């Protein structure tokens, strides 16, 4: 369900964050940044690399 | 000076030409100079579904060069990174071409991630320095190397060793299990060989790929050549007393009434499961030519079925051995059956399977970024390889420091693989490496791959073995060792077609069993007569000739055949040629020795030592010391104190003991305390004793002047009463000396370390 | 002391060697053979070879001999497979000489079966004649099932099995010789007066 | 006594490749199968050495001498000669002694 | 490890509720040191 | 010693050269290593009985052996005067190669100083075959034991 | 790091092939001496040589000794180095007894000794076997989530 | 390391002992004993720190990165 | 002697590893009487016997020539009744195939009985039977008492037929068995012979303890 | 037997003689023979 949603942003935030060299704990401070956006519904049905990049920049 | 006595000169040449931790160090330089080189080759070509012109391909691959500046700019130093917490590395550079334009082909030259070197390499710091970039790089010009740091801590990749690969070995059962075992390998396939025998003369192939089994009367006539005489002529003998035990299961293509057309391949092959895919790929030929082909053997026999035909032929000429003979049994226990892998091939194998789970990702994010209507991919092909960059740095990480080894191709997992390096002593430090770690690790059986074996005289230390369960299982090795790679073995099999040999092409007979039968580790390749003639023609060969360099000949009498062994993972040992009259000393040779030219690696040019432990010594004759020559031996032994391996090595006069307190002297000295290295008091370490005074061996072996224990001792010297004294002395209970030992006597110093990384969070 | 005289001459190439896995050396330690009149057929660029022998009459119109009931068996045969060698040459004694003609090419052959080689595929095919289970699919059969070139999913058969797959495209009618002495005996003479050491 | 096996086995084959050489081949349809190696440096030149020391190699290239193969069963005749138009063959016929060439050091 | 653990390797041996939790279980007040001989005590 | 090795150089060689008949066990080749084991096992007896009966006064060996304290007259023998026949299996060493054991012994090895018979005491310096020999006798019994 | 004073019930052994464990620690002069006065500094048990069967220690003592003596650090490798025969020689040109003995004064009494006791050096390493690292106790301490034992 | 300034069985001091020794070997050279014997050891475990004790402090100075 | 055979009694194993039956007789070495004994009961190596196994193709449904070797086993004189040996083979099956009509003529030409796997059958398991003996029984070897008595041991497992036979006397049988020996004489003799042999695999090798402990433990499990 | 049989390169087998003679033959095979008392050794 959610979880799904999640799991896959959770591989492209891996994968963002594994890419653009930073450390491992603001991977986990972006994803629960992101937790709180998509519990706050911010944005929904673009491509998914402007935003996992926008919550990566942000964090 | 020495006239032709000293015999001694030749180990210090050996120690400084090759030295003693080799089983790494040259294997890994040889991996990192040839095979990851080489095995990038078999995967460069990454085409895709979606749009049928996109493509990478690999034409050249190499580890810290980057040819433009020097080798990294800084290549982390050692003990630096060891305290940083970081993995000692190297990253890898690749050359790759692209699809970039519509007529514009890129060559980006990129980095795929990091990657772990072993110290004292190639591609290392610590290479050719001497007490200037030791000084400058802070660490002890003695360490044996063959280890590396990953995570703060270092991992030593133990020597594995395993059974032969391309060999026939016989086991045996109470009067049922006669099977005569083996395995294979086209380095994709080995699944079974299960050659067992269930009724007398019924010895059907079995897999576990099939239902029920298989006749040898109807493999030798269906996948192999067809004569119903051939069968009671070629494979068995001449002589009817074992035609007679081999007169049950020669009815059988008879019996059921085969006689090949196809229906000897229908049959074999009604009873196979999973044919591949919904095709339906028999088409009543095919899945049985590939299972004759592929998944039993490691010949691919394009067109000529004959070549697997003999090797079955020769294989069931044993188990008629092993039952008309009364049980004589070559057990997987003598050395000749031995094969052991080393460092190089378990990187390897590891680094061919993350390669390939890197190329499938990256192969998939190229078909999930090629799905839109937008402009064709050519900068994130560019890029992205630095997004799957570190799949290949964690996974390579990960499986040396913690020693679980998941492989999508072959279907094992391999568990205590590494070990954290015990420093207890300097003695620790050396024998922990040059270790045979074995795959019997935990079963109480008794006799069997635990007791040692003669053939064990200077190839593994006789009396090197931990007491308690793993006793017979992690043994070390000895000195004067070197272990065979394989360079290849079809210029060996094309010279010994020079040599005058016939093939297997024209040589079906009765006279098949006539003088011994010439071999390549695994396939025959003719019966030829006059064999000591081929022998000693090889034998001025392997002195004079081009390349032969690691090939072990021996003739067995018994099995009446003649062996050429030239797969890698055999051992070596050192010793002097000589020709009916003298050895190879002559009062020249180990003078120009040490004079101070004519070192190690040109007397095998000449012709004065050759490094060789398979059974090529089982078909010879060694002497022991000078003055026991006979005029019909072939060869000597350099020193006898090679037996005893380097932890055995400072025990003073081991001789005269007893051969269990040996052991447990030799189990317990890599235990006590010492001096460990040059950097004991500029490093941090989990678990390190330390000697206060330690003092010279009073009496010093000599093997331990090679090693420089005599530099690095571990203990104090005292002198000591032997008497009963006050009671206090019953059973191994010592009575010190107050105010002696109050001077500094054993003092110690233990050294625990306590780190607690402060990390931020993500909150 | 004595010296012989050799030299390379062969330009010819096809004397194929047919190791005849019949036949004893010497039966009976007395030379009364002589059974090398047969007749032949071969395959090109497949290296099958087979070759088939008259009968003599033993004891034969046999019901078993031709079929479990019945081909009408008139001739044994034999076939057999084999890669070519490299080193092994021929030799003529011209009365004091050598002249070493290579032969260079080796195929082993075993007996083969003469009739009941179609005999089981025949008796399969007449059990699968006139079968009801070939419904009327066998009317819209479409060979529209050209297949894409195999990207990284399973390949084809490639050349694996390509020698076993080649063994019924095509066939030669070789006929025999029965006549020839003069070609590969006095023309290998006439090499020599051009070769001229 | 395997140097005195090589000296007898020889001698025999050498006596018996030497008797078998010069008869019955001055004109019967009668042949001999050679093998010879690879990488070689022919007038062939082939020498005889007296005292059953049968030095049996060409002596202008480096001299290799060795004879002596094995005789085999399964009669193997080259007994044709073809081509490809529609070509016929050739009697050849009745190979009988084996021999090839093993070169020493 | 991928078994998992339910109520029988809680009582299957050598580690579970019967063979080194029940029968031979960890008791309190005991101490582990090595020894050194000595002839001047009585053997009580 | 010598003629414990003359004696066994001839019950050989009437082998090699001619016949060896037995009657309660075997037909041939291991009566006849129960024979060298027990004509080498009264070598050890003799030399160890003239050995204590050489042996000095106040000798700590012997007054260890004549009161029952670490190592019997067995151990003092092996002491000073021979050690010989390791005990593996019930019998002596076992064919470690194929037809013989070790590359410094010839091949058909049937004689003593060929199968495993130590001839050196601790004192006097081991053979290295015999130190190899006695490192199998100790594994072996390590093993056991364990 | 702390400098552990080697205390008593340390592990202590040769490296010629005999464990030990210290018993007792004695003051300075109740261990015998000779007419030079060099008290020694372990003593070893007797009965741990003819059942463990080493005679090489035996040589160990004298090759020492003789080390020590004439000053080259002496051989002793396998099947091979210094030899007795002219060891017990130079032993005995020195003024010392041919085989290692020596006459020693108890401490105790200060009379002679009844039969003669050799002594000389033997290389003698320390274990990682300290009596801290190895002590253990036990209170009415933690117990177990899962059975409330220790 | 650094030689102990009295030896463990005996007392003597070792002090004036050590580089009196490597002074006298490198500089009016003896072969190995009469060294100790002008030196002035007599009892024999008072010679088993001289003639023992590679030097292992004069290495572990050698690693100081610029102190 | 060691520690599997005390594992192997007192778990009271239903095969086990070379037992021994240490018979008794009544009779000595004298010139026959003991190699009777020793001929008898064991095992009949007919590939001795036959010398040959032979046929020949005349007539239809053709016979299987079987000949005795009176002058060999005129040393071991134990059967020489020919008859017995045609009634040892009708005994029934023991092949899977019966051998009934097996009809024998004079000189010793024993008739017996598609067709030819059938023949080959009887060919490759006729040197397999026995005329005399039990078929548990591998051999015996015959051992000297020190007062003058011979005792041999007969390596098998049947102690009912090495009993029944006559010349051996049905006393003493020291046998290594625990379950069979119940099976064949009842309870008290296999408690007996529970607290014998572990007393006699355990003084071979010193160590003796109290036989009370020895009746304690073979009371527990009978 | 352990047949030897030329011509044709097969084991023989005996087995009924197709109701009449008992007779030897191969499996299609014309090398045959009637019988004349078997070779067994
Ligand atoms: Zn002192
Ligand atoms: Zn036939």
């Amino acid at each position: 369900s959610r979880e799904a949603t999640l799991n896959n942003a959770r591989r492209k935030l891996r994968a963002v964050s594994y890419a653009l060299h930073i450390p491992e704990y603001i991977t986990d401070a972006a994803f629960q940044w992101y937790k709180l956006a998509l519990a706050n519904n911010f944005v929904q049905g673009r491509r998914s690399q402007n935003v996992i990049a926008s919550c990566l920049y942000v964090a | 000076i020495n006239t032709a006595q000293d015999k001694w000169h030749l180990l210090p040449a050996f120690l400084k030409v090759k030295g003693l931790v080799k089983q790494h160090l040259d294997s890994f330089n040889y991996f990192v100079d040839t095979d990851l080189k080489k095995i990038i080759k078999a995967n460069q070509l990454i085409l895709s579904d979606v749009d049928p012109e996109f493509y990478l391909k690999y034409v050249d691959i190499r580890v810290g060069k980057k040819s433009s500046s020097s080798t990294k700019d800084y290549l982390t130093p050692p003990h630096e990174c060891r305290l940083r917490d970081m993995t000692y590395s190297a990253p890898i550079y690749v050359d790759i071409e692209y699809t970039r334009g519509r007529n514009i082909i890129m060559h980006k030259d990129v980095e795929i991630g990091r990657m772990p070197i072993m110290l004292r390499s190639n591609k290392c710091i610590l290479y050719d320095a001497d007490e200037s970039k030791m000084a400058k790089l802070n660490e002890c010009p003695l360490d044996p190397g063959g280890y590396f740091i990953v995570n703060g801590t270092e991992k030593v990749i133990l020597v594995q060793e395993q059974l032969s690969k391309n060999r026939i070995i016989v086991e045996a059962d109470e009067k049922k299990g006669i099977v005569q075992a083996s395995v294979t390998s086209s380095t994709h396939e080995r699944k079974s060989k299960t050659y067992v025998i269930t009724k007398n003369g019924k010895i059907y192939l079995k897999h576990n790929s099939i239902a029920e089994e298989i006749p040898i009367a109807i493999v030798l006539k269906a996948c192999g050549i067809l004569s119903d005489l051939e069968i009671m002529q070629l494979v068995c003998g001449n002589d009817s007393s074992y035609q007679d035990i081999f007169a049950v299961n020669l009815e059988e293509s008879s019996k059921l009434d085969i006689y090949t057309q196809q229906q000897a391949l229908e049959y074999i092959g009604a009873k196979v499961k999973t044919m591949r895919r919904q095709k339906l790929t028999i088409l009543q030929e095919g899945i049985e030519a590939i299972a004759t082909t592929v998944i039993a053997h490691l010949t691919v026999e394009a067109l000529d079925f004959r070549e697997k035909a003999l090797y079955i032929a020769m294989m069931t000429r044993r188990v008629v051995m092993a039952m008309y003979n009364p049980k004589m049994i070559d057990d997987r226990d003598y050395v000749g059956n031995k094969r052991l892998e080393l460092a190089g091939q378990l990187i390897s194998l590891l680094f061919e399977d993350l390669f390939k789970k890197f190329n499938n990702d990256f192969k998939l994010s190229i078909d999930k970024v090629l799905k839109k209507p937008n402009r064709a991919m050519e900068y994130d092909a560019l890029l992205s390889i630095n997004v799957h960059s570190n799949n290949i740095t964690s996974g390579l990480n990960r499986a040396i420091s913690t020693g679980n080894w998941s492989l999508k191709r072959f279907k094992m997992e391999r568990a205590g693989v590494t070990h954290v390096l015990s420093r207890l002593s300097y003695i620790s430090a050396l024998g922990m490496m040059t270790r045979i770690s074995s795959q019997f690790e935990k079963s109480r059986k008794v006799s069997g791959p635990r007791a040692l074996q003669p053939s064990q005289f200077g190839m593994l230390c006789t009396a090197d073995t931990p007491e308690g369960e793993a006793c017979g299982l992690v043994k070390n090795l000895a000195l004067m060792t070197h272990i065979t790679t394989d360079d290849e073995e079809e210029p060996i099999k094309k010279l010994c077609y020079v040599l005058g040999v016939e093939d297997i092409t024209l040589i079906d007979s009765a006279s098949l069993h006539l003088n011994y039968g010439v071999y390549l580790n695994g396939t025959l390749i003719g019966s030829i007569r006059f064999p000591t003639k081929f022998v000693t023609q090889f034998r001025h060969l392997r002195r004079t000739g081009k390349v032969s360099e690691f090939i072990s000949i021996y003739s067995n009498s018994h099995q009446m055949a003649v062996h050429i062994a030239t797969d890698g993972g055999r051992i070596c040992r050192p010793l002097i040629i000589v020709s009916d009259g003298q050895s190879r000393v002559k009062d020249i040779h180990l003078r120009k020795l040490l004079d101070g030219e004519l070192d190690f690696d040109d007397f095998l040019k000449l012709g004065l030592v050759e490094y060789l432990d398979v059974n090529e010594e089982n078909d010879s004759y060694i002497a022991l010391y000078e003055k026991d020559i006979v005029p019909s031996m072939t060869h000597l032994e350099i020193e006898p104190f090679t037996i005893l391996g380097a932890v055995a090595g400072l025990i003073p006069y081991p001789h005269h003991n007893q051969s269990p307190r040996n052991t447990y002297q030799c189990a317990m000295g890599k235990q006590a305390i010492g001096a460990i290295a040059y950097n004991q008091f500029k490093r941090i370490d989990t678990l390190l004793y330390l000697m206060t005074y330690p003092q010279q061996p009073m009496v010093k072996t000599k093997t331990i002047e090679l090693i420089d224990y005599d530099k690095l001792p571990a203990g104090q010297n005292a002198t000591v009463a032997v008497m009963s004294y006050s009671g206090y002395d019953i059973e191994d209970a010592l009575v010190l000396n107050k105010s002696s030992i109050d001077r500094g006597f054993g003092r110690c110093e233990t050294r625990r370390k306590t780190t607690t990384v402060l990390k931020r969070y993500a909150n | 002391i004595e010296e012989f005289p050799l030299k390379i001459s062969g330009e010819e190439e096809s004397l194929h060697v047919f190791q005849y896995a019949n036949r004893p050396r010497l039966v009976g330690r007395k030379p009364a053979e002589h059974p090398f009149i047969s007749a032949a057929r071969y395959k090109p660029k497949s290296h099958l070879w087979e070759i088939d022998i008259p009968l003599d009459e033993q004891a034969f119109y046999n019901k078993d001999k031709a079929e479990s009931e019945w081909n009408g068996v008139n001739v044994q045969t034999l076939k057999g497979v084999g890669v070519e060698n490299n080193g092994q040459y021929a030799a003529f004694v011209k009365d004091m000489q050598v002249y070493l003609v290579p032969i260079e090419r080796v195929a082993q052959l075993k007996p083969f079966f003469k009739y009941i080689d179609d005999a089981n595929v025949t008796r399969k095919q007449e059990d699968a004649r006139r079968n009801p289970n070939p419904s009327s699919q066998r009317a819209q059969v479409v060979t529209m099932s050209v297949k894409s070139v195999n990207d990284p999913s399973q390949n084809r058969l490639t050349g694996s099995l390509l020698a076993h797959k080649v063994a019924d495209e095509e066939a030669n009618i070789e006929l025999t010789w029965a006549e020839g002495t003069f070609e590969q005996f006095k023309d290998t003479i006439v090499k020599e007066a051009e070769d001229k050491t | 006594k395997e140097a005195a096996a090589e000296l007898e086995l020889l001698n025999a084959d050498h006596q018996h490749i030497l008797r078998k050489l010069k008869k019955m081949n001055n004109k019967p349809e009668r042949f001999m199968v050679f093998q010879l190696p690879t990488r070689l440096p022919k007038v062939g030149s082939i020498r005889v050495h007296k005292s059953g020391k049968l030095s049996v190699k060409i002596g202008n290239v480096v001299m290799d001498i060795g004879k002596g193969a094995e005789t085999t069963f399964l009669q193997d005749v080259i007994a044709l000669s073809i081509a490809d138009d529609a070509s016929s063959a050739e009697l050849l016929g009745r190979v009988d002694g084996k021999i090839v060439v093993t070169p020493q050091i | 490890v991928k078994p998992i653990r339910g109520f029988c390797q809680r009582l299957k041996g050598k580690q579970g509720r019967f063979r080194g939790n029940l029968s031979g279980k960890r008791v309190d007040f005991s101490g582990r040191t090595v020894i050194s001989p000595d002839p001047n005590l009585s053997i009580d | 010693v010598e003629i414990a090795y003359h004696k066994c150089d001839e019950l050989i060689t009437l082998f090699n050269k001619g016949e060896l008949e037995t009657q309660p066990g075997c037909n041939e080749e291991q009566t006849l290593e129960a024979k060298i084991g027990g004509l080498l096992s009264k070598v050890r007896e003799e030399v160890g009985d003239v050995c204590i009966n050489e042996l000095d006064n106040w000798n700590a060996p012997l007054i260890m052996a004549t009161c029952g304290s670490k190592g019997s007259t067995l151990n003092v023998s092996q002491m000073v005067a021979v050690v010989g026949q390791q005990i593996i299996s019930g019998n002596r060493v076992p064919d470690g190669f194929q037809d013989r054991s070790l590359p410094h012994f010839p091949k058909n090895s049937k004689t003593p100083q060929s199968k495993g018979f130590v001839r050196n005491s601790f004192f006097s310096g081991l053979s290295p075959p015999e130190f190899l020999f006695h490192a199998i006798s100790g594994r072996e019994g390590l093993v056991d034991t364990a | 790091r702390q400098n552990r004073r080697p205390e008593l019930g340390d592990k202590f052994s040769s490296r010629h092939g005999q464990k030990g464990v210290c018993g007792i620690i004695v003051k300075q002069e109740d261990m015998p001496f000779n007419d030079q006065g060099i008290v020694p500094d372990i003593i070893m048990n007797p009965h741990g040589f003819p059942s463990r069967m080493t005679v090489g220690k035996m040589i160990e003592l004298i090759s020492g000794k003789a080390g020590v003596l004439n000053g080259t650090l002496e051989y002793g490798t396998c099947f091979g180095g210094s030899k007795l025969e002219d060891m017990s020689k130079i032993l005995v040109d020195q003024g010392f007894n041919y085989s290692g003995k020596d006459m020693l004064y108890s401490g105790i009494t200060g009379e002679c000794l009844q039969a003669y006791i050799f002594f000389g050096p033997i290389y003698y390493q320390k274990l990682k076997h300290m009596v801290l690292d190895k002590m253990h106790a036990r209170a009415r301490g933690p117990r177990a989530v899962l059975t409330r034992q220790p | 390391m650094i030689v102990p300034v009295r030896c463990f069985s005996c007392g003597k001091v070792v002090g004036d002992k050590w580089e009196s020794y490597l002074n006298l070997l490198q500089e009016d050279e003896l072969d190995e004993g009469t060294a100790l014997s002008r030196l002035g050891l007599k009892r024999y475990c008072c010679r088993r720190m001289i003639l023992t004790h590679v030097d292992l402090i004069e290495k572990f100075l050698r690693y100081n990165p610029l102190e | 002697l060691g520690v599997p055979r005390i594992k192997e009694i007192i778990n009271a194993s239903k095969v086990i590893s070379t037992p021994i039956i240490n018979a008794v007789l009544v009779n000595d070495n004298d010139e026959r009487a003991a190699r009777v004994v020793k001929g008898r009961v064991e095992k009949t190596l007919l590939s001795d016997v036959a010398f040959y196994v032979q046929d020949v193709y005349k007539d239809n449904l053709s016979f299987i020539q079987v000949r005795i070797d009176l002058g060999t086993i005129d040393k071991l004189q134990l059967e020489l009744t020919i008859e017995d040996i045609a009634v040892a083979i009708t005994r029934a099956s023991k092949l899977k195939i019966q051998a009934s009509d097996v009809n024998i003529i004079g000189k010793d030409r024993i008739a017996i009985n598609d067709v030819f796997y059938r023949m080959q059958q009887l060919r490759r398991a006729l040197p397999d039977v026995v005329v005399k003996g039990l078929p548990d029984i591998s051999r015996a070897v015959i051992n000297i008492r020190d007062d003058g008595k011979r005792e041999l041991l007969v390596e098998g497992y049947g102690l009912r037929d090495v009993m029944c036979t006559d010349g051996v006397i049905g006393s003493r049988t020291t046998t290594n068995h625990v379950l069979e020996v119940f099976s064949v004489l009842g309870i008290e003799a296999a408690r007996y012979s529970i607290i014998r042999e572990i007393n006699y695999t355990m003084s071979n090798h010193g160590m003796s303890v109290d036989p009370r402990h020895i009746q304690l433990l073979g009371d527990v499990m009978t | 037997m352990l047949s030897f049989c030329p011509s044709c390169n097969n084991m023989l087998l005996i087995t009924s003689g197709d109701s009449g003679v008992y007779t030897l033959a191969c499996r299609s095979c014309p090398y045959e023979f009637p019988i004349e008392g078997i070779e067994i050794y």
